[PDB]
């Protein structure tokens, strides 16, 4: 069961350092190269660097003077470190496992979910969550005034998936983000069933459950 | 330093039609060992990149036959026969013959389906929000096609400007529709100063503009 999972700090101030850990599972890093790839908001995929099975590395032209990738085979972990962070460096960072080939991989097999890194001198703010009150009913949650991205939103602890729309965040004149998640439900179940949105904001460690009522 | 040039940037395609994506490399990507290490990746909305094609034309396991890569030297092509709703996202080529490896710019596949009118809902500020000094009026346009849609706010019939924000979802992977939210933000004072709040919506699938409203 191959798994890769990135672990970052979420927010980093300009000029300071970034450390992300990829924890790997269902394979041995003695046998597999891993790539690091990144994606600035709204922009294309950028190759960042690689650490070969043997432990040697290669880096991106643009970032290589500030970049270093290392690993712990015994611990199933790969580390990206990066100095002197600029606004530019705001991105989602993925690790990806090497698939196939002898000394050049045929492709990138399996990817982590990514970890989001904002380079900013603002401080961390948890969201306020306000209900959006309701043969089809729409209800929702307004998730407001948090920094930085991301927030994760689910309904009824992940049980209710169908007809959910969580909208992309918007950045307000205040420098804080704001989104809404909404769900379409049967009108008749409004009397019988309860609906809670589960809002999780990892950078501030704030978990909020909100009952949305008629 | 190898550059990968992907065109077009955006590729609108009807369901069931063919889609052709082009990757050109500034030099040959035939490795000294005779292999040419060119991959194609799909990144769907809210998902990590997934491998489709490796070494120019080999399908990755679990990738359907509608997907085929071809080309050699500098000119390469990804072809998707009978485009399905699930094929929606951004395709990237990848070159791995030369250090440093690079992705192309990306090509966004939008799906062309039949017109679908939005369902409109309006939400008043929550009592919890008012009881802290800010009013957010939310207007939701659910499951529509095409993406172009006009949402206007009227406060006691005063057409509002500068005081609202829009957010549109990515295209839905099951039915190639968009949803949109427009949020009108007022201080509690300025909100409790007015009676009728109206979201007015214009769209190709509607026969005339639909209005959702409420009295505070
Ligand atoms: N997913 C991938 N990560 C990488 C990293 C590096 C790749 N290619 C090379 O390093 C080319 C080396 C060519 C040579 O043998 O000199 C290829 C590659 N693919």
């Amino acid at each position: 069961d191959v798994q890769l999972l990135e672990s970052g700090p979420g927010l980093v101030a300009p000029s300071q350092s970034l450390s992300i850990t990829c924890t790997v599972s269902g394979f041995s890093l003695t046998n597999y190269g891993v790539d690091w790839v990144r994606q600035p908001p709204g922009k294309g995929l950028e190759w960042v660097g690689v650490i070969w099975s043997g432990g040697s590395t290669n880096y991106n032209s643009a970032l290589m003077s500030r970049l270093s990738i290392s690993k712990d085979n015994s611990k199933s972990q790969v580390f990206l470190k990066m100095n002197s962070l600029q606004t530019d460096d705001t991105a989602v960072y993925y690790c990806a496992k090497h698939w196939g080939g002898y000394y050049i991989p045929y492709g990138m097999d399996h990817w982590g979910q990514g970890t989001t890194v904002t380079v900013s001198s603002a401080s961390t703010k948890g969201p306020s969550v306000f209900p959006l009150a309701p043969g089809t009913a729409a209800l929702g949650c307004l998730v407001k005034d948090y920094f930085p991205e991301p927030v994760t939103v689910s309904w009824n602890s992940g049980a209710l998936t169908s007809g959910v729309h969580t909208f992309p965040a918007v950045l307000q004149s205040s420098g804080l983000y704001s989104l809404s998640s909404v769900v379409t439900v049967p009108s008749s179940s409004l009397g019988t069933q309860t609906y809670i949105c589960n809002v999780n904001h990892k950078p501030s460690n704030t978990k909020v459950d909100k009952k949305v009522e008629p | 330093e190898l550059v990968m040039t992907q065109t077009p940037l955006s590729l609108p395609v009807s369901l069931g039609d063919q889609a052709s994506i082009s990757c050109r490399s500034s030099q040959s990507i035939v490795h000294s060992n005779g292999n040419t290490y060119l991959e194609w990746y799909l990144q769907k909305p809210g998902q990590s990149p997934k491998l489709l094609i490796y070494k120019v034309s080999n399908r990755f396991s679990g990738v359907p036959d509608r997907f085929s890569g071809s080309g050699s030297g500098t000119d390469f092509t990804l072809k998707i026969n009978r485009v399905e709703a699930e094929d929606l996202g951004v395709y990237y080529c990848f070159q791995g013959s030369h250090l440093p490896p690079t992705f192309g710019g990306g090509t966004k596949l939008e799906i062309k389906r039949t017109v679908a009118a939005p369902s409109v809902f309006i939400f008043p500020p929550s009592d919890e929000q008012l009881k802290s000094g800010t009013a957010s009026v939310v207007c939701l346009l659910n499951n529509f096609y095409p993406r172009e849609a006009k949402v206007q706010w009227k406060v006691d019939n005063a057409l509002q400007s500068g005081n609202s924000q829009e957010s549109v979802t990515e295209q839905d992977s099951k039915d190639s529709t968009y949803s949109l939210s427009s949020t009108l933000t007022l201080s509690k004072a300025d909100y409790e100063k007015h009676k009728v709040y109206a979201c007015e919506v214009t769209h190709q699938g509607l026969s005339s503009p639909v209005t959702k409203s409420f009295n505070r």
